């Protein structure tokens, strides 16, 4: 998927790898190689009105 | 609401012509360019409330206003045979 | 088995009348939704989340993306019109006078308070502090955007403050032309003449009615704070919009005849000749799912539009004018109505006239003095047992029966219930002296 | 000026123009002309590919019917409001504020219009205001006199009783003032002379 991988402060659990928001959307994933808590926010969108 | 790239913010308040969002309103006023102004809710009148004061009218102005209310509608009628199966 | 109340069988007699002797001014609250959250969706991102192959099929599937976006656009313009036809009914924004002595009535709880930065009345402060990645940002990432309203929370508070300024200072002549200055003691003195009670009651019992009004307003803040389910009519609108958005985002994880809901996994775990068979199931189910949201939004908007038109009629007939419609402006004889802003709605404070302390008397249709039947001109014939008096129809005020409050019509032969009293002619004592 | 009566026509026009555009849009098929699918497929595949268009067109027609039902409900509410205004503004003098025009309702004249009715509300709007001095009641001979169907106004030197919507100075006679109580219960009462005719 797409998004802006940023740093976060979520206190994950040892067995937890993925993440999810209130309603079915990945919000954070632990990096496989170097264990670290990231933040998945979708890339910038929006509506245009002329 | 968002970023309005193309207009300029004028401090003078006017009547809303093109609604933008959260009070912002746009219009093409004086080279004339599209502006963005805070929507004015009207004038600022202050009634002088006193313990002994009354404002009795002295003249009248008979006015006629017009209201437009829909009543009926075009009675559409479709054909299940020809619309779904055209010839 | 539920009971419909207690039995209060009234003893209907041929010559028994009940005239009240005391008044009880009560301020009721009526809450009506005026607007809702202006929602807007994106067809491409919702149906095909970050899927270029899915987007290609959506264009060839039809132009259904434009009908839904145009339908939701009309809803957004509708909500801006609803807040424009109810709160915005006066052109000139009236301001409250510097002095706050309005005869003895304390409007400190309903007038805007300049101390707090929001510039809202203490009662409105309780309203906005009661009606309620997070859920809001989660819906944005799926296309469920919430457009901001045109009228801000400050402009709506200014529209309501202008109405309260014209209701106290101008009265009822600020929504039908130019505002007219009039004292508040003289304002309610003419609002009583619309319910039958003459103006010789407010001017006499001015301090008593003032204390009842000031005490009734204080109970409004207590009733809304003590009772948890008070602003329930406005929470139902918020909960319905929240449930509609929580259900529309829940159907995204529902397989409409497919192996999974992840559009990315379908293209990787299958092949294009087989993926096209199953990808048509989700693009049809999600498009039908979004169609149900627009359909339910149009039906729910009609329910709010009926409440917005009722609130517009209620704010025009109860606030800027006295309405003689029973039960329309609160339960009881309508006197005043003070509008107050609320999150997605308006809360009216209907000041009603409720009689109390009724007393039973004896009545007669007409009275006979010299053969001509004297009928009451504007009151009701009552009697305490020996003497007969004419009193008002909504407040007991014993008055002598002269020739100025009773007219004559016919003779005393056809009226069933005629009695024999003596009227006092106002010229006999003057001609005698 | 005639915006709503044109908006109701544009909504019925755009609904028919949208329904005819969905007719030429393949709802997941190989083509859009039904008379061509039966000449480019065998009956086995014809029954399969034609259902994907018939179902889509039936769903579009049901969506159109639902939109028409909602619009008909809205127009029925509008017609009920217009009939209520016709029975109150035209067939009488309604006292509901803002209902029959913006002002004091006097009369109304209905006019025919395409798919609607145009009401000509004649309203009473005061003008040319003037500030005076008022009092709740006046005292004379120890007893208080209250206005009957007017307001006690004063031009600075004399006191008169006028109407509540039009200025008409009249002397304070003992025919337009009723007596109730004494002059020690009303806060704001002034002193004057109630001349008796």
């Amino acid at each position: 998927g797409t998004g802006v991988l940023t740093e976060s402060n979520k206190k994950f659990l040892p067995f937890q790898q993925f993440g999810r928001d209130i309603a079915d959307t990945t919000d954070a994933v632990r990096d496989p190689q170097t264990l670290e808590i990231l933040d998945i926010t979708p890339c910038s969108f929006g509506g245009v009105s002329v | 609401a968002g970023c309005l790239i193309g207009a300029e913010y004028v401090n003078n308040s006017y009547e809303c012509d093109i609604p933008i969002g959260a009070g912002i309103c746009a219009s093409y006023q004086t080279s004339q360019s599209i502006i963005a102004y805070t929507m004015s809710l009207g004038a600022e009148n202050s009634v002088a409330y006193s313990n002994n004061s009354i404002a009795i009218p002295t003249n009248f102005t008979i006015s006629v206003t017009t209201e437009i209310l829909p009543v009926s509608m075009t009675k559409t009628s479709v054909d299940c045979t020809m619309y779904i199966c055209g010839d | 088995t539920m009971s419909l109340g207690a039995e209060n069988s009234v003893a209907y007699s041929n010559n028994s009348i009940a005239i009240p002797t005391n008044f009880t001014i009560s301020v009721t609250t009526e809450i009506l939704p005026v607007s809702m959250t202006k929602t807007s969706v994106d067809c491409t991102m919702y149906i095909c989340g970050d899927s270029t192959e899915c987007s290609n099929l959506l264009l060839q599937y039809g132009s259904f993306c434009t009908q839904l976006k145009r339908a939701l656009t009309g809803i957004a313009v509708e909500q801006d019109k609803n807040t424009q036809e109810v709160f915005a009914q006066v052109k000139q924004i009236y301001k409250t006078p510097p002095i706050k002595y309005f005869g003895g009535f304390n409007f400190s709880q309903i007038l805007p308070d300049p101390s707090k930065p929001s510039k809202r009345s203490p009662i409105e402060d309780l309203l906005f502090n009661k009606v309620t990645r997070d859920l809001i940002c989660a819906q944005k990432f799926k296309g469920l955007t919430v457009l901001p309203p045109l009228l801000t929370d400050e402009m709506i508070a200014q529209y309501t403050s202008a109405l309260l300024a014209g209701t106290i200072t101008s009265g009822w002549t600020f929504g039908a032309g130019p505002a007219l200055q009039i004292p508040f003691p003289m304002q309610m003195a003419y609002r009583f003449n619309g319910i039958g009670v003459t103006q010789n009651v407010l001017y006499e019992n001015q301090k008593l009615i003032a204390n009842q009004f000031n005490s009734a307003i204080g109970k409004i803040q207590d009733s809304l704070s003590s009772t948890p389910s008070a602003l329930g009519k406005l929470q139902d609108v918020v909960n319905h919009n929240a449930q509609a958005l929580n259900t529309l985002v829940k159907q995204l994880s529902s397989k409409f005849g497919a192996i999974s809901s992840v559009l990315n996994d379908i293209f990787s775990r299958l092949d294009p000749p087989e993926a096209e068979v199953q990808i048509d199931r989700l693009i049809t189910g999600r498009l039908q799912s979004l169609q149900t949201y627009v359909t339910q939004q149009l039906i729910r908007a009609a329910e709010i539009r009926a409440s917005a038109n009722l609130a517009a009629t209620k704010m025009s007939e109860c606030v800027l004018g006295q309405s003689k419609r029973v039960d329309f402006c609160g339960k009881g004889y309508h006197l005043m109505s003070f509008p107050q802003s609320a999150p997605h709605g308006v809360v009216f404070l209907h000041v009603t006239y409720v009689p109390a302390q009724e007393k039973n008397f004896t009545t007669a249709p007409a009275i006979c003095h010299d053969g001509k039947a004297h009928f009451p001109r504007e009151g009701v014939f009552v009697s305490n047992g020996t003497h007969w008096f004419v009193t008002q129809r909504n407040f007991y005020e014993p008055q002598i029966i002269t020739t100025d409050n009773t007219f004559v019509s016919g003779n005393c032969d056809v009226v069933i219930g005629i009695v024999n009293n003596t009227v006092y002619d106002p010229l006999q004592p003057e001609l005698d002296s």
